[PDB]
């Protein structure tokens, strides 16, 4: 790896300026970096790699889009512009399930096995089931149906952990609900499972806000917010 | 319109 | 080149998709691509290359400056952080680096050689100003006169056919013009004459206003706002 | 405050 011979501490340092400059691509490979060393990763070292690798997707997942409408429409009385609309397409996918790919193989070697508290490994499991997400949203032909099948596994295993492990406002478990809430609707054709379990997060950390600070409450209820935009859309 | 999903 | 495999059609129809994308670093490397094919280009093509090689150096750009700041407060009652701020600073700097000499090398290899109309010829000299301007803003050492002087000189040469060739309103001339007050002002430590030339450009354009239709009164007047807002910065 | 520069 061509961090191999950097520190640790300075991985993360410059993962840190890199979020600053708005660098995700080098955030992410001073993440991996990071991660590659082969000590566990603190809370915010954790978030670290997620805003970097969930900026990097997000792009390529945005242009994905604009790229697939475009081929979408190619294919209606509409005139044969030949094959680069889909070439660019896959391109853009490639690279796409490549970053993917390197998350989760992030996640398998060796950060899930090694994490043992709740916080780290329902973080954990909730980021595979994102990046199978993402996989899946790209997804055509005979991997559809066991890459959402992984994704699903990956979140019903965090939500066993959140719910066992972690109060109802927790904001990973909260994130970790919506983030499943969004499988079910959008990949997994069901949109009432999403709207009962956006409907029964909100609720259940509702109830429970009374028990924190100013400062958490207005964590827990930034997410929750998101939670009820979605019912809004979704109903 | 697409589904939010949790922010950084 | 990874390109020299594709034809020159498809490099364009896949930069104005990358572009549609917000593929900027694909945008550019496909029309570097469609450069090194050897054939001149055409208006649309040379303000796609523009375009994608702009977005990318902004970027970059951008990420310099924030990276710059930190450094310089570091260098202040500041505690001694090691050297991952300069590093960094200093990847991105080579980096950027290494796009402007991509540009002007392909200005040098052979646009501007073939450029014979005064469109061409000012669109790819205006450019060559502003990359070696890019390459000012980081330049610190017995390089930086040098590098100044080659983005005056091209702007010059630009300036001086603009001004036998083309009216007071178009579009490009009005660029160049907007362009060379900044370095000026920004790079050259000049501030009157930037003003000086802002000045007379937006009055000489105002005066020419009346020979243009709607659509071309758009372009020129959209672009002396920007003259103005400098002016009032300035001033 | 940085000037501006010509637009795309
Ligand atoms: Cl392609
Ligand atoms: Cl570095
Ligand atoms: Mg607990
Ligand atoms: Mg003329």
């Amino acid at each position: 790896g061509a961090m191999g011979s950097m520190e640790r501490a300075s991985l993360i340092q410059k993962a840190k300026l890199a979020e600053q400059a708005e660098r995700y691509e080098d955030m992410a490979a001073f993440m991996k970096g990071a991660v590659e060393k082969g000590e566990e990763l603190s809370c915010e070292e954790r978030n670290l790699l997620s805003v970097a690798y969930k900026n990097v997707v997000g792009g390529q997942r945005a242009a994905w889009r604009v790229l697939s409408s475009i081929e979408q429409k190619s294919n209606e009385g509409s005139e044969e512009k030949g094959p680069e609309v889909r070439e660019y397409r896959e391109k853009v996918e490639t690279e796409l399930q490549g970053v993917c790919d390197t998350v989760l193989g992030l996640l398998d070697s060796h950060l899930i096995k090694e994490a043992g508290d709740a916080e780290s490994r329902v973080f954990y499991l909730k980021m595979k089931g994102d990046y199978y997400r993402y996989l899946a949203e790209v997804a055509t032909g005979d991997d559809k149906k066991r890459i959402i099948d992984s994704a699903r596994s990956a979140y019903q295993e965090a939500m066993d952990i959140s719910k066992k492990e972690m109060p109802p406002t927790n904001p990973i478990r909260l994130g970790l609900a919506l983030n499943f809430s969004v499988f079910h609707y959008e990949i997994a054709n069901s949109p009432e499972e999403a709207i009962s379990l956006a409907k029964t997060t909100f609720d259940e950390a509702m109830a429970d806000l009374h028990t924190l600070s100013e400062d958490s409450y207005k964590d827990s209820t930034l997410i929750m917010q998101l939670l009820r935009d979605n019912l809004t859309l979704w109903t | 319109v697409r589904s939010l999903s949790e922010r950084l």
